[PDB]
């Protein structure tokens, strides 16, 4: 049952229509975060040094 | 955007500090000058005086 609830809802979802969007794969969601995350504050901390500057 | 503000904005003082130092050298000489030559035209027109 849980096969045939499955394969229905793929059906269910290949009937249903959407705007279309991008991303990618959902294996680099969390290191791309951190890697922004990191990101942001660097650029932050530099801008606030040169702002002080 | 601000590294170049920052660069103009140290240009513009390492261009600005000599005027200013030209200018205060100027000022205080000026003065010194000043005093002295007034000193010096006291004594000798009371001089003068003294021995006319």
């Amino acid at each position: 049952h849980l096969n045939f609830l499955k394969k229905r809802l793929l059906q269910q979802c290949e009937t249903l229509k959407v705007p279309p969007k991008k991303m990618e794969d959902l294996t680099n969601v969390s290191s791309l975060l951190n890697m922004e995350r990191a990101r942001d504050k660097a650029n932050e901390e530099g801008l606030a040094l040169l702002q002080e500057e | 955007k601000k590294r170049q503000r920052m660069i103009e904005v140290q240009d513009e003082l390492l261009r600005l500090e000599p005027q200013l130092k030209q200018l205060q050298t100027k000022y205080d000489e000026l003065k010194e000058r000043k005093s002295s030559l007034r000193n010096a035209a006291y004594f000798l027109s009371n001089l003068k005086q003294l021995y006319q």
